[PDB]
């Protein structure tokens, strides 16, 4: 037999990774967020 | 002392609440319900901001002193901060 | 400057208005300024990751000593400097060939005298331009536009 | 002028280098549409294609970008939001 | 809110959607990242995703898109960028 | 930019090699058809025809190759598969 | 899985035959790896061996295929290229 042999193989590229964000130059100190302990105002 | 002037201010009748918001709109002292609270100190962060960037705007060497807006249903006072302000509000009535 | 600095002294000083960080600085000798070669243009950033001073962050190769090179106010990085032959050079930064000029003044009896100051004006054109003056020795009021460098218009 | 970075989803080494990048965009252009391209075209090179930058003073934005290749920061009043997408 | 195209790289069926979904948008949502965010979903769902959407006043972009999923027009006085990558 | 060889059957002179030829190509095109024929076209010249390249972000393959010589390796982002067959 | 041919050396049934069973392949295989190994097998089976397919989102390809045994086509944003070499 000429082709003495076939090899098969299967191949997968992997997924990129992606997320959707907020941005807004006019606006309050937190400008985008994703889609209680206060001790945040302690220090002062 | 301070707590001690807060609580004869808020003895007047005048008086229908105050809010010491501290880390922009998380506030710490309150004499109102949760949802007042959180809304309140959220709009007079923002508004106050709004206020400040006015008076620079007409000039470029001057900041806000204070600020008031008044309502048929209250009346609200900032003033100025560099880290905090404070919200009063009042009846007019 | 390093090197330069051994022996030559400060004597212009400006800042870029547009690029804050940009300080321009320019030594010189007091003496010989008529002939050679005396010194270079010395700027250097006070911008991110500017942590040498020491290191010029540009120079500019002036064939002869200049004084009072300033920026326009609008340009982001052009500037034009007096010559102590009497001549006024404009650079433009843009082409980061530092030394290598954009206009060349004339030699003959347009504006001969060893001018003391370049200064720039608003054209009454559009505000994007600017006209450049010098101040002759010899009582005559120079104004050009950056092609007019060369046959000054006033 | 001052940076102040807002968000970021990208790693520490980038985030300089994005602000570094707009500075000396903001400092060699006074057209934003100009200082975006400088800002793009420079990303695309040494982190490899397909970056987007939008710098200017006044807009909001929602977009999608791929994990650790996204910053929006401020140099002054301007703000540069920069990610790879694609 | 008057529509005007400026630049288009867009089927003209596409380029109605986009003034329509832009249109809505402006008249449900005061805030800019809001009225971006309308937007760029629609176009997701209608056709397929990655869309990236930019609405403002002020600012300048330097952007890739895929062939012929790209638009860039004004309503009133607010431009919208609104285009696909990735 | 950086090789990362994930499979293959082939040998240690061929899996260099095909590195090598694939990070000229990549330097030399931007676009993966001709990133692919670069490839391919140096292989059939060296080691006989008929090899077949496929270069991308986003695939899966199944093919059919000859013992000794596949190999499917990373260079930066990009996945190239060379093989022969016929 | 609207399908669009772009380039195709193949007889008209086949062509038909082959959108058909790409078709079915993506309703019923969600991984690339396996839509590919679907739609080879079933060519084997009827057209004889040797085929090979590449199915995905973002790649170029160069290849070298026997007469009248080549298709390239769309389903979708997802290309698939399917033909017979060796």
């Amino acid at each position: 037999q000429c082709n003495e042999d076939n090899v098969e193989r299967d191949i997968q590229t992997e997924e990129i990774e992606t997320r959707e964000v907020w941005t807004q130059h006019p606006g309050e100190s937190t400008v985008v967020s994703g889609g209680t302990s206060d001790a945040v105002v302690m220090p002062k | 002392e301070v707590e001690e002037t807060l609580k004869r201010l808020q003895s007047q009748k005048g008086v229908q609440g105050i809010i010491v918001v501290n880390t922009e709109g998380i506030p710490i002292k309150s004499t109102m319900d949760n949802p007042t609270t959180t809304q309140y100190a959220s709009l007079m962060h923002s508004f106050i901001l709004k206020a400040r960037s006015t008076v620079r705007d007409i000039d470029p060497q001057n900041d806000l002193t204070f600020l008031r807006i008044r309502s048929k249903k209250n009346e609200i006072m900032v003033a100025p901060d560099k880290d905090y302000f404070l919200i009063v509000i009042q009846n007019p009535t | 400057p390093p090197a330069q600095a051994q022996g030559l002294h400060v004597t212009s000083i400006s800042w870029n208005s547009t690029g804050s960080v940009v300080a321009c600085a320019y030594g010189r000798l007091d003496h010989g300024d008529w002939s050679t070669l005396k010194s270079f243009v010395c700027a250097w950033n006070l911008d991110r990751r500017d942590l040498r001073p020491q290191q010029p962050s540009a120079v500019v190769e002036v064939p002869s000593a200049v004084l009072c090179l300033a920026f326009h106010p609008t340009q982001p990085s052009h500037v034009a400097g007096g010559l102590y032959s009497g001549e006024v050079l404009v650079w433009d930064l843009s082409r980061l060939e530092d030394p290598l000029l954009w206009r060349t003044g004339l030699t003959d009896d347009t504006h001969t005298d060893p001018v003391s100051q370049v200064v720039w004006l608003p054209e009454p054109g559009h505000s994007h331009r600017f006209q450049v003056l010098s101040v002759a020795t010899d009582g005559k009021v120079l104004l050009w536009q950056g092609i007019g460098v060369g046959q000054l218009q006033l | 002028r001052k940076a102040v970075i807002k968000n970021a989803d990208m790693s520490e080494e980038m985030q300089q280098d994005s602000v570094e990048c707009a500075t000396q965009a903001l400092e060699k252009y006074n057209i934003e549409k100009d200082i975006a391209a400088h800002i793009k075209k420079e990303f695309d090179k040494k982190y490899n294609p397909t970056w987007h930058c939008i710098v200017g003073r006044n807009f909001g934005s929602y977009v999608t970008h791929e994990t650790k290749h996204f910053i929006y920061f401020y140099l002054g009043q301007v703000a540069i939001l920069l990610f790879k997408s694609g």
